[PDB]
């Protein structure tokens, strides 16, 4: 080269994709409450009510 | 394709010779005198 | 070359002379014409007369 | 008056020759070409009146042998940045490196 080189990022693909799986179990289970504190359940129809 | 040009241009633009006899260091100090080469590489060595 | 003792004008142009010994030239000219002992000024690049 | 470029080239000083060195970071002068670099084998088709090549990047990848005529390219020899990780030193004075 000529001194230019590109360093790797600290989270891999996997990672982010893992981020955003857990981010969509959270949500389609749970609602809006995994984000406030504990996780709450509740039935899909319920909450799209 | 931001990040590929500007790195792009970085590599590419050691080629001009920025006022010197040439753009290549090794040339300058084997054909020149010592006094006479240390304006050439001050003028690189500002360039880049 | 630097046997000859009376040497008078040695100047060069893009070149050093104690350089010469590790250089290699695609193609000189051996121009030579012998001229008055003043007319050396004439003899340089960009230079009228 | 002489042209000052780089090879082919009839006219030179005495100077004396070394052998071929293959996968080897050494010091070479090609022809009063100053460098440092390593000289690999060449799959590149290069033609028969190419002389040195600046192929890719603009960069003086190869220079054709003044006596073997081979395609020699020319690449710098292995280089990079080091970096120190450390735990502190109130806790140790170990260090592991990058
Ligand atoms: C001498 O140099 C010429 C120039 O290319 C080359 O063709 C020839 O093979 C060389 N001879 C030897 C014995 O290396
Ligand atoms: C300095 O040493 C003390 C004693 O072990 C430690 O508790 C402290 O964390 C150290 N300082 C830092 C900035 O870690």
């Amino acid at each position: 080269f000529k001194g230019l080189t590109v360093l790797p990022p600290l989270l891999t693909d996997e990672m982010i994709a893992q981020y955003t799986s857990a981010l969509l179990a959270g949500t389609i289970t749970s609602g809006w409450t995994f984000g406030a504190g504990a996780a709450l359940q509740i039935p899909f129809a319920m909450q799209m009510a | 394709n931001h990040n590929a040009q500007a790195l792009n241009t970085l590599v590419k633009q050691l080629s001009s010779k920025f006022g010197a006899i040439s753009s290549v260091l090794n040339d300058i100090f084997s054909r020149l005198d010592p006094p006479e080469a240390e304006v050439q590489i001050d003028r690189l060595i500002t360039g880049r | 070359l630097y046997n000859l003792a009376p040497f008078f004008t040695f100047k060069c142009y893009g070149v050093s002379p104690t350089k010469l010994n590790d250089l290699c030239f695609t193609n000189v000219y051996a121009d030579s014409f012998v001229i008055r002992g003043d007319e050396v000024r004439q003899i340089a690049p960009g230079q009228t007369g | 008056s002489f042209e000052l470029l780089h090879a082919p080239a009839t006219v030179c000083g005495p100077k004396k020759s070394t052998n071929l060195v293959k996968n080897k970071c050494v010091n070479f002068n090609f022809n009063g070409l100053k460098g440092t670099g390593v000289l690999t084998e060449s799959n590149k088709k290069f033609l028969p009146f190419q002389q040195f090549g600046r192929d890719i990047a603009d960069t003086t990848d190869a220079v054709r042998d003044p006596q073997t005529l081979e395609i020699l390219d020319i690449t710098p020899c292995s280089f990079g940045g080091v970096s120190v990780i450390t735990p502190g030193t109130n806790t140790s004075n170990q260090v592991a490196v990058l």
